[PDB]
């Protein structure tokens, strides 16, 4: 039935005939048309031209206007016809689009189908002001042991990823989205999480990598991934990180929660650079434009925490960074870091040192605070604080110390075997029940006997005891959110009875 | 449709046409020359006037010579026949040996291949290096990469994987040769035909070379890289082979870019590039793939310009390469060679679940030892090396006979040596380096490890020392 | 300057990068001590018995 | 006897080398921002000529 | 001298000058400047000039041409934009060191960076 469905669609088509408000090219080169001509267009509106391609008027000059160009230039002759379309840039958005791969325009590339979305929506539009918004309460659950035991992330917060090159800042914003699975199939629908994904100027086999790898542990199924990549042209680069957030705005007004993830805002300062210095504007510091900070900051303040009278859903926003030699100082890593609330510094030290995921909790902060963790992880992780915090004063005596007082051979003690419990394998992302158990058997004292080399074969060998074993008190903290003097006392037996035979 | 010239200025000429305007990125033909010059079209201006790049020099132009206009960009000949000669740019011959007569001829600009046209598996090629196959393992059809400086050896490591890889393999290959020496276009002329490679009686050749050297205009330094990936991409699209591809070198792409630049009209970015420096680099390395078509794997040298990889034309490549192999000239200057960066190197399938869970713990217990090293050379500068206790004066002797043994005497630097060539296979690599960490080799000095092959020649060469005393 | 994100400070292996009088006195250092570590282990590996009976 | 002369030292003659590798790195620190204001202030040069030429 | 069997030595002193009186002939053609002011092909000035120092064979004349440039550095910086441009064109190098002159060594050459491509080690037989 190949033949019907091809004759069924050019019966359906609307070959219908309009009037227009053309204008002539006056001279293309390196992706800038000038066009004279189009007396009534606004600022940032979306024209077409004769070959198919489609542009965005960036100058309203008085004797033409300037026009990037959604495409390559090679189809643009000089003296071609630029027809209006009358209307500022619009996505398709809704809930079709979950498990499916767009580009910057929301046309589909994975080959599965056209969208199906009913509904459209502006990518330049505000923020909620102050009045619609309330302070953050309730925890976003990312499954790293370091994130949500010392760095934690609530439902509203924005959280910078900073880091080199090659040192984990994908995978650690590749697991928050496999994690949010065990919510995503239940019942609570106030704890659901859904998860976007925009690539800004990334090769298409990188693309095709992670897509697999989110396909295999069944999580393609509530996330979207928006790439605009390397080979596309520069304003598509431009656009997808605006793309993203006006889908995570249907989320945010209809009551339900988001998550957004832009990897990353290094490259779109970039791409926005080389069309401000081909359309001949006063040029900065590094050759960036005036209005870089008005370019970042308006697209970080769409992300925020409703109140009630208003729906109450929200949006969550994690940008990443890519530093040059770790110099954070630098233009673009100062302005986000200004903006945003708290940053997650991942070393190269570190990273073959053994720590891995290699956070490093002396630079990272969070200025939500407490205040976005649960009772449970909140307990035991504000004395682990304090105790890493008295470990990194003392990590300079390590070298050679043997003569030094029992109190800083004790810091030193639990400092090494608090390390070995933050380390986690990739792909591998726990429960706040499960991460709250391994914390209280290393802050209360059960570790200082164990050898130091022991403590990842002796916390693997004890998770996977109390997932079959004591299944009825990781379901007293899940649900109780606090941890009582019942389970305090039922906690305590249990970490003395395997410390007691464990070596076999 | 004929036009002249109005202006010339340096490599950049003006045309005024009247009737028929070309478009962008065609060939225009000079007439009156007794060579073949030909004019690549960049931009417009209006009033029917367009403004040109170069392909060969400017000299003895004059205003009014009338020129012609092809209809098509760069047709380069492409085909089973060009294997074995030397070509140019645009197409021509310089090996004198006769013209190129095949029956296809494409252009040198097309597109790049959809988000649903490319392949996803992985593998590991194996090479025989020990420092690469360790700790950085290179994979069939991926895009790897040799970064480092001036003068550490980045073309003799790419000289390396020619006379391994390309001998026992089955398909054909490629060498596109981008603004680099021209007497070492001769000496890879010279050293393919000794070895049967290149054959100049009969038709069973197996390599193509493409060569603009730096001696041409800046205009002709950055069409041959396109050139070299159209032939490139013939076999892996109209045929089904699996081929090779060597690139040397490609920092010489961007930077014959940011000449012609200021004088079209221009503002300068960062230190000094081009504005659509990322652009026009990532529109030649989205070609470089492997598609449901074929294969390409892909080996490139990359000059950092004075020991900066923060420097723009280096820092944004890292983005379309699989594999890293970081040269450094602070190992260069110890005698290890290859001079090798271990803890700069980065593979993407440095995963247990690819490469086994016994390979992937003796990577990371090889970097853990060195990184350790690193911090310990802090004290030793104000205690001294004797002071130390004697734990830490064992896991310092276990990294500097890991250090040394990653040092392997290569063929093609016979002449610099005297030494011979060593191939250390993938399961003799990791059961060598097993050995000196769990410390079963305490009893012998540090020079016993130097420039051997497997861990057999590391004790025969440690008995022959000790005789002389 | 170390006392926040922004300022410089300094990672593990800055001395022999360097290249000073302290990054010289640790290289020279280093070999003058193994190489009467590789006078100790070389003259004890000429006591096998079995190439004295060779010899 | 020895072996308090030689410890008490050892606390002094270590103590004076981080007072003159801290009085050191005061000084290299002013340099260090004489430097890094005058990089950007003669990159930023380099674009506003290179354009009004233009 | 090449293309006619004999042999020739050319010595550029220097090669520094020759483009700092290069960028003032091309400011004033008013054409716009590039890094540190220099033009924007400051390569292709003396990568073209250092192309033509061949060594021919016996069918085109056996004829050779032999150069050495000089180039002035600014206190020891060998990572400024002239004095890295032609090392990466060149074939080896002789690092003279001005912290080895007034210690006593003439010609100061620093032996351990000073390379050199050998030449199909053509040194000769007795050296
Ligand atoms: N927790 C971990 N433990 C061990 N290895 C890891 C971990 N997380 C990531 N890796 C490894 O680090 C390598 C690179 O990580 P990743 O690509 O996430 O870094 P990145 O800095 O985001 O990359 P890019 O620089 O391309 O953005 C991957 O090969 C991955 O296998
Ligand atoms: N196998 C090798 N190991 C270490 N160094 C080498 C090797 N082969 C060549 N070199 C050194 O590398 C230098 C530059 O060689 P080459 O690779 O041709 O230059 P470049 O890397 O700058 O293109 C030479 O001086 C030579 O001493
Ligand atoms: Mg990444
Ligand atoms: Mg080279």
């Amino acid at each position: 039935e190949v033949s019907s469905i091809l004759e069924e669609r050019i019966l359906g088509a609307d070959t219908s005939v309009d009037l227009e408000e053309t204008g002539r090219v006056l001279s293309i080169g390196d992706g800038i048309a000038r066009v004279h001509g189009l007396r009534n267009v606004q600022a940032e509106e979306m024209v077409e031209f004769s070959s198919g391609l489609k542009g965005m008027s960036l100058n309203l000059e008085p004797d033409n206007v300037g026009v990037v160009v959604f495409g390559n230039d090679k189809l643009i002759k000089e003296g071609d016809i630029v027809k209006r379309t009358g209307a500022i840039v619009d996505v398709p958005v809704g809930e079709e689009l979950l498990g499916r791969v767009v580009d910057a325009l929301g046309n589909a590339i994975d080959g599965k189908g056209p969208i199906g979305s009913k509904t459209r929506r502006r990518v330049g539009l505000k923020a909620p002001g102050i009045i619609p918004r309330i302070s953050v309460r309730e925890p976003m659950q990312t499954g790293i042991k370091a994130v949500d035991s010392l760095v934690p992330i609530g439902r509203g917060q924005r959280e910078l990823i900073i880091g080199d090159r090659q040192t984990g800042k994908t995978s650690i914003a590749i697991d928050t989205i496999i994690n949010q699975k065990r919510f995503n199939d239940g019942t609570d629908e106030k704890k659901k999480l859904y998860c976007i994904y925009v690539a800004i100027g990334q090769k298409r086999s990188t693309v095709a990598q992670l897509v697999k790898r989110l396909t295999d542990a069944d999580a393609m199924k509530y996330t979207i991934v928006v790439s605009a990549t390397a080979s596309d042209a520069a304003p598509l680069q431009y656009l997808a990180p605006y793309s993203g957030c006006s889908m995570g705005e249907y989320f945010r007004d209809n009551g339900k929660h988001a998550l957004i993830i832009y990897d990353d805002l290094s490259k779109q300062a970039v791409a926005y650079r080389q069309m401000s210095l081909l359309l001949r504007r006063p040029p900065g510091r590094e050759a960036y434009p005036g209005d870089v900070f008005y370019l970042h900051s308006r697209l970080l303040e769409r992300a925020a925490k409703m109140n009630d009278a208003f729906g109450g859903g929200s949006l969550t926003a994690l940008p990443v960074i890519e530093t040059q030699a770790g110099d954070v100082s630098a233009y673009i890593p100062t302005n986000v870091i200004s903006i945003t609330d708290g940053q997650i510094f991942l070393e190269t030290e570190l990273f073959y040192k053994g720590i891995r995921p290699a956070i490093n909790v002396g630079l990272s902060v969070s200025r939500v605070g407490s205040a976005a963790q649960t009772r449970a992880m909140k307990q035991v992780a504000g004395t682990m604080k304090l105790e890493l915090a008295q470990y990194r004063e003392v990590a300079a005596f390590a070298q050679f110390g043997s003569d030094l007082d029992a109190a800083t051979q004790q810091l030193l003690s639990r400092g090494v075997r608090l390390t070995e419990l933050l380390k986690q394998g990739q792909y591998a992302p726990m429960a706040i029940e499960e991460q709250v158990a391994v914390i209280y058997a290393g802050v209360r004292g059960y570790l200082d006997k164990l050898e130091p080399s022991k403590i990842t074969k002796f916390e693997n060998a004890f998770l996977s005891h109390v997932i079959s074993q004591h299944q009825a008190l990781l379901g007293k903290i899940r649900a109780d959110g606090k941890i009582s003097e019942e389970t305090d006392a039922k906690l305590k037996e249990i970490v003395t009875n395997f410390l007691a035979g464990f070596e076999a | 449709a004929t036009g002249r010239i109005v202006a010339v200025i340096g490599a950049v000429v003006d045309v005024q046409f009247d009737e028929g305007l070309p478009p962008i990125l065609n060939a225009l033909e000079v007439q009156g020359r007794e060579t073949r010059l030909v004019l690549e079209v960049a931009q417009h201006l209006g009033e029917s006037t367009v403004r040109t790049i170069a392909m060969d020099g400017t000299e003895g132009l004059v205003r009014g010579q009338k020129v012609l206009d092809s209809g098509a960009p760069i047709k380069i000949p492409v085909g089973p026949e060009t294997l074995g000669r030397i070509m140019n740019v645009i197409g021509e011959p310089i090996d004198e040996r006769g013209p190129i007569k095949t029956k296809q001829f494409a252009a040198i600009h097309a597109e790049a291949p959809e988000f649903m046209e490319m392949s996803v598996e992985q593998e590991i090629l194996v090479t025989g290096i020990k420092v690469v196959d360790l700790l950085a393992p290179y994979a069939k059809g991926g895009k790897i990469g040799l970064f480092g400086g001036a003068g550490v050896g980045k073309t003799v490591l790419i000289m390396e994987l020619i006379n391994n890889v390309a001998k026992a393999h089955g398909g054909y290959s490629v060498f596109a040769g981008v603004g680099e020496r021209t007497r070492e276009g001769n000496d890879l002329y010279h050293e393919m035909i000794e070895s049967g490679v290149i054959n100049l009686k009969d038709a069973t050749s197996k390599v193509a070379l493409v060569y603009g050297q730096m001696n041409e205009p800046p205009g002709a330094r950055a069409r041959v890289a396109l050139t070299g990936l159209t032939v490139a991409e013939y076999f892996r699209d109209q045929e089904g082979q699996d081929v090779l591809l060597f690139i040397d070198n490609i920092f010489r792409f961007t930077q014959a870019g940011s000449e012609v630049s200021a004088l079209l009209g221009r503002i300068p970015s960062a230190v000094g590039y081009q504005p659509t420096l990322a652009t026009d680099m990532g529109t030649m390395q989205e070609r470089i793939t492997t598609t449901k078509k074929g294969s390409i794997t892909s080996v490139q040298a990359i000059y950092v310009p004075a020991d900066d990889l923060t420097d723009p034309a280096p820092a944004t490549t890292f983005a379309h390469l699989d594999a890293t192999t970081v040269l450094s000239r602070a190992i260069a200057e110890l005698g290890i060679y290859p001079a090798v960066d271990p803890l700069d190197s980065t593979s993407r399938i440095m995963d247990p679940n690819i490469v086994g869970s016994e390979h992937y713990d003796v990577a990371r217990g090889v970097q853990k030892i060195l990184q350790d090293y690193k911090s310990l050379q802090d004290i030793i500068a104000i205690l001294g090396m004797d002071e130390l206790s004697e734990e830490d004066k064992l896991t310092v002797s276990r990294a500097r006979k890991i250090q040394r043994f990653l040092s392997q005497p290569f063929q093609v630097a016979e002449v610099f040596t005297g030494h011979l060539g060593k191939l250390v296979p993938l399961k003799e690599t990791i059961k060598g380096f097993q050995q000196i960490l769990a410390g079963e080799y305490d009893h012998l000095p540090e020079q016993a490890f130097y420039m051997v092959g497997p861990i057999e020649e590391a004790v025969a060469k440690a008995d022959k020392l000790a005789e002389e005393h | 300057s170390s006392d926040t994100p922004e300022g410089v400070r300094s990672g593990a292996g800055a001395v022999r990068d360097a290249g000073g009088a302290f990054g010289k006195k640790e290289q020279a250092d280093e070999e003058r001590y193994f190489r009467a570590r590789a006078r100790e282990q070389l003259a004890a590996l000429k006591k096998h018995h079995e190439n004295e009976i060779s010899h | 006897e020895s072996t308090t002369s030689e410890q008490s030292a050892r606390m002094t003659a270590m103590d004076n080398a981080s007072k003159n590798a801290s009085e050191m790195i005061d000084k290299l620190t002013l340099t260090f921002n004489r430097t890094r204001q005058a990089v950007i202030t003669k990159e930023l040069i380099e674009i506003i000529s290179g354009a009004a030429a233009l």
